[PDB]
């Protein structure tokens, strides 16, 4: 589950 | 606080992996279906909605409510699979749904110290 | 952002007159019904929501949302019919019903120049 | 419809 | 600039107890008396004004006097005689006279040590 | 900080409901119970308190405590006894006792969904 | 808010060309004609008016105008025949009027490319 | 507010020389005396208190008084007899008082010009 | 107990 | 003469 | 404010699609030509510029204009043909000129309420 | 941003002398010369832009660079030659050259100690 | 400071370009390698970290240090074989070296004028 | 804080007319003789003084003193007499005494009411 | 950030008594020992740590961690045995034990009520 | 700026070892000798001076330069002769020098690694 | 268009 | 109708 | 004594 | 040796 | 090349 | 009365 | 273990 | 030439 701040 | 494409006005968000999914949810109180326009684009989402601005003529004796329009991008990481998102808008939040396909044999990168 | 009963949350309000009503709104996404109370006390209105804290054992990602007790008094003028208030809460949108009551005979100031 | 800031 | 119904300017204000009357005054130069309201409801006096916006056609020069609407509320207590309010208004001061009406008896509230 | 009636010095406050009692309690220290005033007047209870100004003629090396005129207003709910209002002030804490009168069945309004 | 000599309080200024005038209006309430004093040397007009202080035996419930010494000097441009300066004084707006006198032949300066 | 040991919550100070004694005051008010050490070392006072967090089950309505540990260290110079401090708790004012203890033939130093 | 804030 | 603040 | 590769200066850009180009502005006054260079990776482009520190033996009598390293990279998204990217710098403003590539069958994602 | 006649936009200005001439710089970029104007008045140069605002139908995705009305104004000493003012624009820099004309026999003040 | 997976703390950076190889250092003392965690995923790099709370039982003096979690998310380029990144922990400083593989006839763009 | 030419640190500054003489001082301290200079242009005064920086091999261990150029420039009214201004330097003060020539029946606005 | 001797960088600090020893430890990463140095001057330990400039010729894409010189001090109590300090530096962190020596019979000072 | 005993005005000081000597200078213009006062007390040198307010019926233009109460403390290190100290005030500069007297065999702390 | 912020 | 800001 | 602020 | 700010 | 400030 | 501010 | 904040 | 900051 990655996401980029 | 009136939003605009330039200058959007911003939602906050919560964020976090259930498993084998990503989950994501916004408040976005008071828009209408025809405004909310979801659009992926490789790894990328794109949440853009509308709140119209209030009638002119209308003598408002509060208004702190923003309006105008929303828009907020998120960068996903290659695990997600952008193309298989669900989305749902109920109670005023808009919640997004992303499935993690994990690749396999992933690298595990080694500290040397 | 967690608010408590003795700082509280706030929320953006609007508020309009509509003729021989007062209308307020409110932006409260993402509230269970069970939370949502409306105590009123001769010419105050006062809203109080809640909405749960996190599980501490869930690891957020991001975790921008207001939570915990939300809170606002409106100090209503005598001319509002607050006994019969009408409250309705649809996409998230708290909104509120006041009938306007005018009094027979109202006072209006001269100013001498 | 008056209202206390 | 440009106070609205639902963020006005605020004007100063000085007020005083003049034995057995209350005094208030606001600076409101260049104010057309038509504009002027000062409604009474109950204990609150509500004093409104308007100026107008500059032409739009007009190119100014300089242009730092506050324009638009103006508005305060005053929430007097309950030895002020509301109803025997005097207004005056001269050389851009807006003067409230309200005369004090004690109740008999009042109560005297003795602190234990 | 030196307090004045027209912009007073304020003093910290807790508040809280004790089943029957309605209790609040001010940091005050160092006040004459000569100075401590509480007024009532209707629904509102104004605490006023002065310390005075430190000699001018008194070199001090520090002089950090608030001096001069302290004043809050509370605004109580319609259910607050304010006449059996009970005052204590110890320990440089001037506490408030207010006994709570809940009225006969009282309003609960239903939200609409 | 107390201006003296050395920190004068400001007034604000609209400014504008009205044909062949040039207009300058200032929010200056609740002045007394004894104080106001329109100096001009030269291209510079300055304008200086007091307020007097309250009363310190007075206790002020709010005391939010300002008060003291108001002083703003404009620097005017040579086309403004200052010796005709008209000054006057309604509705606590102090309204300058300086005839405008274009010099014969005026400099156009002309930009390369 | 809630001080810590690592930052500890701050009170204010009155400090000044009273012929022969310098005197210190605090402003701690609601302080139980079973809180209150005074530890001196050398020429360096430390006053430490606490006040207890409220029962995390009270529902407050305001919580503006600060709480948890206070503590304010005072570096005194030599001629202060340490050994010897009083100290006082009254109406919320912690007092200390230390004799002034000059030593003979003191150090003046002259300035060349 | 109610209060105003 | 009261005044709310 | 002086611009270095690790704090390189900003420049202002405008961007907008215009029908089957996305153009981006910046506004880069007193670039040399030999200092302006655009780069492109994949998707990002990378605009950098340097504008000469002034001589250190020249007394300015104001130097307000930014020098140094001027630096602003745009994440562009899959739809632009950033291979075909043109660009022209005049009258100190850059502008970049980029082929909108629309995928066919596009993603249109649906919203559950 | 945008810049009107009463708060015009500023330009950031480099001032320097250069032997017999003074030089100042601005950064004006993406200015028509339709628009520039430079006024000479006695001493004063006062410099003005504009830079028209965007077409209101046009949706920017970004709109950082500032519109409207641009002015500066110059108080030059007496030794400028300010009619023989020399004005250019290239690349976005709107350059002026003052000559400088040294009067005779000018004041050296000396310092008395 | 007490970093969390959704706010957390930051650590500084230094980065830079050494012939064909890029490297980048954080600053991340007292960090035991168990904690330390570096994500590749495409082009970005991930690094996280995390100090452990101090001991709730544990009186600090001074507790200034951040603690918690760690996290910063590094977006590199084409020409960055992240494939073969190298990491070493020393002396409290995580050092990253990622090759540079600069692709075959890169792209210089070319401005008009 | 070190001035330059361009962005000079500045002196405070009194000022007061003296019956027929106005006197300006400035806190100098520190300057050597060589470097203040006072410029007279028609009506303007121009102060300069210069302090050295510290020797860059010599470690400092306070350093807070300001250094560089200073510079401050006054713009006098039409009746000082400029030409013959006084300037002397004492105790790190530069006093400057110009006379004040009134010319002859000077111009009295009246303001209409 | 660039620390110098008279503006030091400054390093967060942990610090707590452990039963007979008194520690404190600094965040002091990349610091090569040659540069460290610990002063100890009766009650008062001083730490001074370098961390060299990046070479001028060196462009950096990212420079954020804190250069040249840092130092803090710390004033110990009269209970701590300083000519006992033992000091190591591991993983960026500087380590300080000092030995707690009580005095006998130690000063407990009573309040009085 | 007034300062006073409690809350005196600070001025910038210099401060730097030479060789067998530790100097100190303070920026302190215009203050007549009668007001400096060095005292001396152990390790510590405080520096007191005053500037008296101007008269109360002087009308000031300006009055930018800080009057009353200044004052500064110094904290010395042991190997300081304070009894020694050199005072002298020049050109609106107090300058301090202080012989520095090396304790024998001085410790040097060793750090391990 | 799509331009990242 | 000069002025200065 | 005039001195322009 | 490119990075994204 | 006097500018006033 | 010394004290150290 | 005392120490001047 | 020891002095505290
Ligand atoms: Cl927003
Ligand atoms: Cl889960
Ligand atoms: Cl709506
Ligand atoms: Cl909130
Ligand atoms: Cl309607
Ligand atoms: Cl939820
Ligand atoms: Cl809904
Ligand atoms: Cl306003
Ligand atoms: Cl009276
Ligand atoms: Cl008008
Ligand atoms: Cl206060
Ligand atoms: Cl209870
Ligand atoms: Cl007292
Ligand atoms: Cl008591
Ligand atoms: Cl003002
Ligand atoms: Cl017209
Ligand atoms: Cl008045
Ligand atoms: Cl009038
Ligand atoms: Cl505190
Ligand atoms: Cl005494
Ligand atoms: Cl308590
Ligand atoms: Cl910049
Ligand atoms: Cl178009
Ligand atoms: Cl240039
Ligand atoms: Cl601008
Ligand atoms: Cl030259
Ligand atoms: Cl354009
Ligand atoms: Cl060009
Ligand atoms: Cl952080
Ligand atoms: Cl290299
Ligand atoms: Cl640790
Ligand atoms: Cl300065
Ligand atoms: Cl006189
Ligand atoms: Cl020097
Ligand atoms: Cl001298
Ligand atoms: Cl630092
Ligand atoms: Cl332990
Ligand atoms: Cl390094
Ligand atoms: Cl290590
Ligand atoms: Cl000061
Ligand atoms: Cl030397
Ligand atoms: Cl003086
Ligand atoms: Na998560
Ligand atoms: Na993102
Ligand atoms: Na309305
Ligand atoms: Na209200
Ligand atoms: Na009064
Ligand atoms: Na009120
Ligand atoms: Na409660
Ligand atoms: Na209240
Ligand atoms: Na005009
Ligand atoms: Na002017
Ligand atoms: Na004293
Ligand atoms: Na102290
Ligand atoms: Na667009
Ligand atoms: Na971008
Ligand atoms: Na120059
Ligand atoms: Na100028
Ligand atoms: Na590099
Ligand atoms: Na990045
Ligand atoms: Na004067
Ligand atoms: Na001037
Ligand atoms: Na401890
Ligand atoms: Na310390
Ligand atoms: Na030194
Ligand atoms: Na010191």
């Amino acid at each position: 589950g990655r996401l980029l701040p | 606080v009136l939003g605009t494409s330039a200058r959007p006005a911003v939602m906050p968000m919560d964020a976090w992996r259930e498993g084998d999914k990503f989950v994501v949810e916004f408040d976005l109180p008071g828009i209408d279906a025809d405004s909310l326009d979801i659009d992926i684009e490789r790894n990328v989402v794109t949440v853009r909605a509308e709140r119209p601005a209030v009638d002119p003529n209308r003598e408002m004796l509060a208004s702190e409510r923003p309006r105008g329009v929303f828009s907020r991008q998120l960068v996903l990481g290659e695990n997600l699979d952008t193309a298989r998102i669900a989305a749902s808008y109920t109670e005023g939040v808009l919640k997004l749904q992303i499935p993690v396909a994990e690749k396999a044999k992933p690298r595990k990168i080694s500290i040397t110290r």
